[PDB]
């Protein structure tokens, strides 16, 4: 029950604006802890969203005038109307936690202790329009059909910008299920894969379904995956 | 030390002798505090709700 959802995505245009939210679920954000790490992969990161209510002089000096944001307590819900969003931002944040000093957990020390987190929301501020994906199914070939597992999926290629979800029979296939992080092409392209090792036995008698979704784009792509019947 | 003789029999000429004084007290110069080595926090918060 107790965990920190993010939500209100979606697209971003140079010159707009958008309200993003991170609600928390089983304690109230009244008297909770909110902490909005910022994350780009391979490098370091930055911690920057400086909203502690009661509205007084604490802010940091690199984005002055930049990131504004409000205040629900009753609501167990924060939202961030994160204003002037620049196109160098691509990076997907999380809410977090922390620790002081007053209950039981501290009765002498300091505190500072970011333990429960959200699971991150996929905003693009791109100059460009989006585009939805392109859905191949890559179907599985004689030697995985002779080799006992047999590997299939669904390529998705030439969609811009990200994101692209891949889900296996509606959450009805887990095992072996394998995705494979988009490529950065020279063009700004980006393709993705997943993969799931199944019996060689399945094929054809068990229908295979990758369920590729895009928020931004809002299009949803319920892809067939089917063997070679020529 | 003439002057607590001269106010403890509440007059001002005494006759000759010899009078009973206050005794000399030390005033401590240091006050330590000696406790062992103990670090551990009480748990009073499974103790309370």
């Amino acid at each position: 029950e107790v965990q920190l959802v993010e939500s209100g995505g979606g697209l971003v245009q140079p010159g707009g604006s958008l309200r993003l939210s991170c609600a928390a679920s089983g304690f109230t954000v009244s008297s909770n802890y909110m902490s909005w790490v910022r994350q780009a992969p391979g490098k370091g990161l930055e911690w920057v969203s400086a909203i502690y209510s009661g509205d007084s002089t604490y802010y940091a000096d690199s984005v002055k005038g930049r990131f504004t944001i409000s205040r629900h307590n009753p609501k167990n819900t924060l939202y961030l109307q994160m204003n002037s969003l620049r196109a160098e931002d691509t990076a997907v944040y999380y809410c977090a936690r922390l620790v002081g000093a007053l209950t039981n957990i501290v009765v002498s020390g300091d505190g500072g202790a970011f333990d429960i987190w959200g699971q991150g929301t996929m905003v693009t501020v791109s100059s460009a329009s989006t585009k939805g994906p392109s859905v191949f199914p890559l179907a599985p070939s004689s030697k995985s059909t002779s080799g006992g597992t047999a590997a299939l999926g669904c390529l998705v290629k030439d969609y811009f910008p990200e994101p692209v979800t891949v889900s296996w029979n509606s959450g009805a296939l887990t095992s072996g299920v394998h995705t494979f992080p988009a490529v950065l092409q020279s063009s700004g392209l980006y393709s993705l894969s997943s993969v799931v090792t199944v019996p060689s036995s399945s094929l054809g008698t068990q229908t295979y379904i990758c369920n590729v979704n895009h928020k931004p784009s809002n299009t949803k792509v319920d892809k067939r995956v089917e063997p070679k019947s020529c | 030390p003439l002057s607590e003789t001269k106010c403890t029999l509440k007059s001002f000429t005494v006759e000759k002798g010899i009078y009973q004084t206050s005794n000399f007290r030390v005033q401590p110069t240091e006050s330590i505090v000696r406790f062992p080595n103990i670090t551990n926090l009480c748990p009073f918060g499974e103790v309370f709700n």
